[PDB]
């Protein structure tokens, strides 16, 4: 059936803030995209300089 | 018990066709979609028979016999 | 012939788009000030008062 | 408009002497007026005149 | 407690009925005796395109105005069609009923029927016929009506493929001016007072006055049709002629179909009380379903059995169902099963008039056929006044009459009508 | 076989532009002028190249 | 009065499309409104318009005009695209005033 | 005369009473001769521990196949003795057994429901037969691509949590399914304080309360281990599942974001957002004059076969998004247009669209609650989710609080710059990469 | 299939054979639309190995000696059993089919059972077919010697054609009336043809017209075998049907032995038999089988 | 055709003198009457209306018209409709 189709574990790839399947997301999600857009922002500052 | 469509129990939406021009707030069950099906081939038009002399010979009188040639066009006889 | 653009919906659309356009104008002004080294602005910013 | 462009071409090769200043000013005024004002007015006039609107 | 249903017979023949439910949303519908019963062979599929032209340009309201006006207030406009009558129903908030009735009556009285709009709409009717023929019951009931009647009821609900690209605006206007006449209109309203409906009906629908073009008089021919399409299941419908609507024999045939099995009662049920299911289940060991079909119109009806079975076991299923009906016709029935069938029929009618849209359909149908409303208690009393001898006589009329068989599937083992 | 004018990825552009381009039948001689401009442009470039060889 | 009609007739002769067999309504530059007006035309008027435009292009190619008996007269110049165009502009204005609110 | 708010005020109130067991007995009375009486149980597929995944569905199968008091099809004969309709469903969070009947047989039907509550005999031959039936209907439900896409979206949106598993479970769980685990599931998930007996239609609350005190007294009341089963939160995962099978004619794509839940009130505002976008399929008759911009664009450019928008809510979680079926050659374009509409609701939501969405939401909320069966469903799910039946007047008051500013604020809260979950099935080669979709979930012009 | 179905005679004959038989003759020449894309090569190998067996084939040669035919027969053909699968006897069904497809002309075929190949009544059915009319002899004529055309044109004034349809198989047969008429004039043409055949069945016929029909049948049979391909087709058909060659003079003298009472008996058997009708066109005025 | 005419009978060998007699008196003593003139006048009008829908015949008539312009080979066998409306005895 299509109910046999199961996603395997990604625990060897996930971030530390979303490793737990019991706690909810959307609490640390803004911190994660803040870190990623901070990396993007400082790269864009460097290339603009 | 009038309202023939409601009088027939299981065959209520089979005996009556319901459509809409303005969609409702409630989403219908079984939205449905036409799959992309095949198309019939395009053939050139044939001669009409609008006089009594052209209809002479067009009526079938024999068992139907098909013939497929290799470099001969496929023909059929009535 | 822009009398099509007179109405409450277009007014609400423009009112929604004022602060984004103002922020983009601020970005363009800061970018034109920084890339040209204008003496009318950097002499007022406290940190950048070393090259002038 | 084409003849006015020819006039401006002739005036541009002339010095700033009488009567080239007033001729050049009238030529530039008529050039901008024909491009900006009189051509849509003429278009509206023939639109009315052919019962288009 | 809401107010009683109240009727008014207008002098132009229009019948208006209103019940003040004090409902948060009002539903208002016009019922017109303009089905596919009234198409001859030269205007086939006109009723289908007229059903799909409920949002075209009218006088005073364009297509843009109609769609953007009904869609802004949240209400809806829908149209349903049997083979005998159509119903244009709008519904919405009671503060929007004035513009909703304006839109409904402008749609249903004076459509402009422009040429380019129906030229756009014909591809839509092709798509509608494809979606409607995606299932299997619709095609076999359509072929059953094609073979059961020789005229005036063999005209299908959906436009034939040869007629697509051939319906013009002139025959749509001709159909409207013949069959949308005020003597066959029932304007019914739930959630709206009689004053508003009466004033709108008197102010706007004095355009047509005549009785209209009628005189269909469908006749029975019988026979069979076979559709070899290679499905692993075989669908079969074997019917015969039966009495019309508005008669005691119609109630007898309804009691007979609820005795023989008239649809499931339990989700994934075993159909213990259905006699045909009992006979096939004691005869077979394969998945199947056997039900009883009854469609009783104003002049004639069709009653029979409908089986879906396997390709290799269609013959035993059809023979078992036919032998069960033959056993019922000979008198092999108990009074407890007749009482259970009567209770099932009463509960089925009362659940059919449960919701507001089914109730309004019942109001419009009884207003068209009779001009008044029978309360449901009188209908239950008419159900209770049927003897089992009438059920035996109805089964005997079905068995001893000529038949119409429509079959679809792998029909190698499917028996013909001479072998039943 | 095939049609090399319409199926070659380079010749398809020349076929679409200057060979099988649909054009109005009634355009006057003024419609030559822009094409002449292009020709004059490359003429200038050619002469300019040789004027770049000794200047 | 009649002077304005005679002066309009003189301008109609001075415009020159009637010497190509054209009508007034053929000379409209086709915008989206005119395109929908042509799309709503009956087939015979559409075919007549296509042939008139093709003949005008054939005459303009050869730098010639029709003979003076074949010129389109000011009297029978039927205005065939005006009601379709009027309904197209009215429906577009209805859509415009709905979208402006 | 009467206005809309007065008409919603005139709707009768749902009477709620309690038992000593903890049963919630609720009823809404109308002037109908029929009634719908059902039992709603807070036990879905979220309560299973991956080794009993198909347990509630298999109980729903065996629930109508006889009891200890009424062995076998005679039970079914009882439901066909009075002309009653016996229906059931199982969800990821709820289970319901409901009967439509008349009012005069209102005692015995309650007793029948009580039988299916607490005396469900589980014969082993019935276990094997229903195992075959479950395998048959899972292979039937594989044909319907919409349910497959729904299950794929739930599997990829809540990975590693008990909300990813399907209601029916995997096939191997159906094969090795014993009786002891069904008995354990029935013991630990069919207790009295997680049950609502709801009646709608021609009922009396005192008579129904007496019948529940007679038949539904002492259902379980005991946890049997002194271990209360609870629900941990489920982590939403922005991810993507693509099932490529080019032999299918059409492709189904669902894109969702994380929803707020049940008790969070901005649900109502989010409903208005769905009411702005709406639904469309090819059988509609609006043409290019449809109010929804997505529907008008899809009609004009012949993009999609159908689309719908959903706001599915579970206990402090949910999905919020769109699902469309279309041919392959349009898929990417449809995604683009859909994302544009979402960002329009994040940036430039106007007052006329908000008013139209509010009218559509009022029409949907009242037009759903017609007849006894959806009213009974509303009562049962309201006492199970909110803990109370929210009246329609409170829904009208909650709708009236919405203007365009809070609508675009809520849409910027939930839709803007968020990682979606994408489920695709069919010829989905032109379905864009997840980087493209995540880029399309925000605007550079804001 | 789409090319061959451009003639409405093809669709009418296919539907007529579909309605006329329960099995084993109702199978179409052309593949059905559901079967397209679903016919596998294993079914073709099954059909070849079950029906291309040795005792069901005749190798016929014109312009080539017998010894090389026997050498090819012993070389290429001798690895098959001979019987294969027999068949299902082609039971008769009856009934009608009506196809509303919107044509300018309405085609109606009304058929009944007849004699198979080899009986003494098949030649009588052929003589009756040529008596009622089975094709024109003059280009743009009027068919004065055709009874059906004269009977229809006695009361009609519109374009039409009526012929007698005849088909003979190994076990069953078909004989009836084929009419092409207008949409609003189909009932008059069908009733006129049926009344003419009913008049023939009651002995109202001329023996000189039977002699003319015999001469027409002999002429048609002799003109069907003058070409080499028609000669080869007739030799192969005779070798498959009877297993022996029949000279044409024996066929002519078998034609000459048909009595007039045999023609009356064949017409009476057609009138008294159960009918199969295939109709196509605008069928608002086309009658039904029970209305005849 | 455009340059030939044929009248042929196929028959048996026994009926040779009769078919020679019919072929002799058909091409020699053909009786023409004005009612027959108008009857096959409308018949040939309907035949030409039928032959307009066969595109191969239309194309070959076009090819003969444009390849043999101004010559008696351009005109078709049937001729235009004005002649069959104006030909007489
Ligand atoms: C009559 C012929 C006598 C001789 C016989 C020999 C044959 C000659 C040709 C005969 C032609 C017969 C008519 C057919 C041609 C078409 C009609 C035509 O051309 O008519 C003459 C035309 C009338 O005007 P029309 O354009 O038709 O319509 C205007 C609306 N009343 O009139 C005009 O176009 C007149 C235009 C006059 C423009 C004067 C401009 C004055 C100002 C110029 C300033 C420019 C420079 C500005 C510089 C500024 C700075 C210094
Ligand atoms: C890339 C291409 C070109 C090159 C390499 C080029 C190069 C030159 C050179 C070297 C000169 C100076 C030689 C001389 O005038 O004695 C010159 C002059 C000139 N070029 Fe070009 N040129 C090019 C294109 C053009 C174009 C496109 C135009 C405009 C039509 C143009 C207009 C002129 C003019 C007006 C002069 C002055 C001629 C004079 O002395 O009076 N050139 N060019």
């Amino acid at each position: 059936s299509h109910t046999d189709v199961k996603v395997p574990d990604f625990s060897d790839y996930r971030r530390a803030e979303v490793l737990d399947s019991t706690k909810s997301s959307k609490e640390s999600s803004e911190a994660r995209k803040g870190f990623s857009y901070l990396v993007t922002a400082t790269t864009t500052v460097g290339v603009a300089y | 018990m009038l309202s023939v469509a409601a009088r027939s129990g299981p065959f209520a939406p089979v005996l009556s066709a319901t459509s809409r021009g303005v969609a409702g707030a409630l989403r219908p069950l079984l939205q449905g979609a036409v799959p992309a099906a095949s198309e019939p081939p395009v053939l050139d038009v044939k001669r009409p028979f609008l006089c009594r002399e052209s209809l002479s010979g067009q009526a079938a009188a024999r068992p139907l016999v098909a013939t497929v040639g290799l470099n001969v066009p496929a023909s059929v006889r009535f | 012939m822009l009398s099509r653009f007179l109405g409450p919906r277009y007014r609400e659309l423009a009112r929604n788009w004022i602060p984004t356009a103002g922020m983009w104008g601020t970005v363009g002004a800061v970018g034109l000030v920084w890339a040209t080294d204008w003496r009318l602005i950097l002499d007022w910013v406290p940190y950048i008062n070393g090259k002038f | 408009l084409v003849a006015n462009l020819l006039i401006l071409t002739w005036i541009g090769g002339q010095p700033v002497e009488h009567p080239f200043i007033i001729i050049g000013q009238l030529a530039s005024i008529s050039y901008f007026s024909i491009i900006l004002i009189l051509m849509p007015i003429s278009g509206i006039i023939e639109d009315k005149m052919l019962k288009l609107y | 407690q809401p107010q009683d249903l109240e009727f008014t017979k207008l002098p132009n023949g229009l019948v208006i009925a209103s019940l003040e439910n004090y409902a948060p949303l009002s539903r208002i519908g016009l019922f017109v005796k303009a089905g596919s019963r009234y198409e001859d062979s030269n205007n086939l599929g006109t009723s289908h395109l007229l059903r799909l032209a409920s949002s075209l340009t009218t006088k005073g309201a364009s297509s843009f105005k109609i769609t953007r006006g009904i869609e802004a207030v949240g209400g809806k406009l829908s149209v349903t069609a049997t083979r005998e009558n159509m119903a244009y129903t709008v519904e919405g908030i009671r503060s929007d009923i004035e513009i909703l009735m304006e839109f409904l009556l402008n749609v249903t009285t004076a459509p402009e029927f422009r040429r380019w709009e129906v030229a756009a709409l014909r591809s839509q009717l092709k798509i509608d016929k494809a979606v409607a023929f995606q299932n299997s019951q619709t095609r076999i009931i359509e072929n059953l009506h094609d073979v059961a009647y020789k005229n005036a009821l063999a005209n299908p609900l959906y436009c034939p493929d040869y007629r697509m690209g051939k319906i013009t605006s002139e025959e749509l206007h001709y159909f409207v001016q013949n069959h949308f006449t005020s003597a066959r209109m029932a304007l019914v309203g739930l959630g709206v007072s009689h004053s508003v409906l009466k004033q709108v009906a008197e102010q706007f629908l004095n355009m047509r006055g005549g009785l209209g073009l009628a005189g269909a008089k469908a006749k029975y021919r019988g026979g069979e049709i076979r559709e070899q399409n290679g499905d692993n299941l075989v669908h079969a419908a074997i019917v015969a002629e039966s009495a019309a609507i508005g008669n005691a024999e119609a109630n007898a045939f309804s009691v007979l179909q609820h005795l023989l099995g008239a649809g499931p009662h339990i989700k994934r049920g075993n159909n213990t009380t259905s006699l045909l299911s009992q006979s096939v289940a004691k005869g077979s060991h394969q998945p199947f379903d056997v039900s009883a079909f009854n469609a009783s119109y104003s002049d004639s009806g069709l009653f029979g059995i409908y089986t879906i079975s396997q390709a290799a076991a269609a013959g035993e299923v059809i023979n078992a169902a036919y032998n069960q009906v033959k056993a019922v016709a000979q008198g092999n029935l108990s009074s407890a099963d007749v009482q259970a069938a009567k209770n099932k029929l009463k509960a089925g009618y009362l659940m059919s008039v449960e919701t507001s849209e089914g109730f309004l359909s019942e109001i419009g149908s009884q207003a068209l056929a009779a001009g008044s409303y029978m309360p449901p208690s009188t209908v239950l009393q008419q159900i209770d006044s049927v003897a089992d001898a009438d059920v035996v006589k109805a089964a005997k009329k079905f068995v001893s009459g000529k038949k119409s068989m429509a079959a679809s599937g792998n029909l190698g083992h499917t028996p013909f009508l001479d072998e039943l | 076989m095939t049609n090399m004018r319409k199926t070659h990825p380079l010749f398809k552009i020349i076929n679409h532009s200057f060979i099988d381009l649909p054009a109005p039948s009634n355009i006057s001689s003024w419609w030559n002028f822009g094409s002449l401009l292009g020709v004059c442009l490359m003429v200038q470039i050619i002469t300019g190249l040789f004027l770049a060889m000794h200047y | 009065s009649k002077w304005l009609d005679g002066f309009r007739k003189w301008y109609y002769n001075a415009a020159g499309f009637n010497k190509l067999g054209l009508m007034r309504d053929d000379t409209l530059h086709e915008t989206e409104d005119v395109k929908e007006a042509i799309r709503r035309l009956p087939e015979d008027l559409y075919n007549d318009r296509m042939f008139r435009i093709k003949r005008a292009l054939d005459l303009t190619m050869r730098h010639q005009i029709l003979p003076k008996d074949q010129w389109t007269k000011y009297e029978e110049d039927k205005f065939y695209l005006e009601p379709y165009l009027k309904e197209v502009i009215r429906e577009r204005k209805e859509r415009e005033e709905w979208a402006k609110k | 005369t009467a206005t809309f708010a007065q008409a919603l005020q005139s709707v009768p109130e749902t009477q709620v009473s309690i038992l000593d067991n903890g049963l919630r007995v609720a009823s809404e009375q109308s002037s109908h001769a029929t009634c719908t009486v059902g039992v709603w149980i807070d036990a879905g597929s979220r309560y299973e521990t991956e080794k009993n995944n198909g347990a509630g569905y298999f109980l729903e199968h065996l629930a109508f196949k006889g009891t200890k008091n009424r062995p076998g099809n005679a039970l079914e004969k009882e439901v066909e003795s009075i002309g009653a309709h016996l229906n059931a469903y199982s969800t990821r969070e709820h289970t319901a057994y409901l009967i439509k009947a008349l009012s005069k047989d209102l005692p015995k039907v309650v007793e029948l429901l009580a039988d299916i509550v607490q005396n469900s005999s589980l014969e082993d031959s019935q276990i094997e037969k229903e195992r075959d039936v479950i395998l048959r209907e899972m292979q039937e439900n594989d044909a319907s691509m919409q349910n497959v896409v729904f299950d794929y979206l739930h599997a990829t949106a809540f990975q590693g949590t008990p909300l990813a598993q399907a209601v029916e479970g995997p096939s191997e769980n159906v094969r090795r399914l014993s009786r002891t685990d069904l008995t354990d599931y029935l013991n630990r998930h069919y207790k009295a304080p997680r049950m609502v007996l709801a009646a709608a239609g021609g009922v009396e609350h005192q008579q129904l309360l007496d019948l529940a005190q007679k038949h539904l007294s002492s259902v379980s009341r005991v946890y049997e281990e002194d271990a209360v089963p609870g629900l941990t939160p489920c982590r939403f995962t922005g991810s993507e599942i693509r099932h490529r099978d080019d032999a299918l004619p059409l492709a189904h794509v669902a894109i969702a974001v994380e929803g707020p839940g049940w008790a969070n009130p901005d649900n109502v505002t989010l409903q208005v957002a769905n009411a702005i976008i709406g639904h469309y399929d090819c059988t509609y008759g609006g043409g290019v004059h449809l109010s929804s911009p997505l529907a008008s664009v899809a009609v004009a450019n012949k993009l999609c076969q159908s689309f719908q928008t959903f706001n599915i809510s579970y206990s402090d979680t949910g999905l919020l998004g769109a699902h469309f079926v279309c041919d392959a050659m349009s898929i990417d374009d449809m995604v683009f247009f859909l994302q544009g509409q979402w960002m329009r609701l994040c940036t430039s939501a106007t007052e006329s669209e908000v008013t139209r969405g509010k009218n559509i939401l009022r029409n949907a909320l009242v037009s759903h609650l017609d007849g006894t069966t959806p009213v009974c469903e509303d009562i049962g799910r309201s006492l199970l989710t909110y803990g109370r039946r929210i009246p329609l007047a409170e829904w009208e008051s909650r709708i009236q609080e919405v203007d365009a500013q809070m609508l675009r604020d809520i849409c910027s809260k939930y839709f803007y710059d968020q990682c979606p979950a994408v489920a695709g099935y069919g010829p989905i080669e032109q379905l864009p990469d997840y980087n493209r979709i995540r880029s399309g979930m925000f605007w550079l012009r804001f």
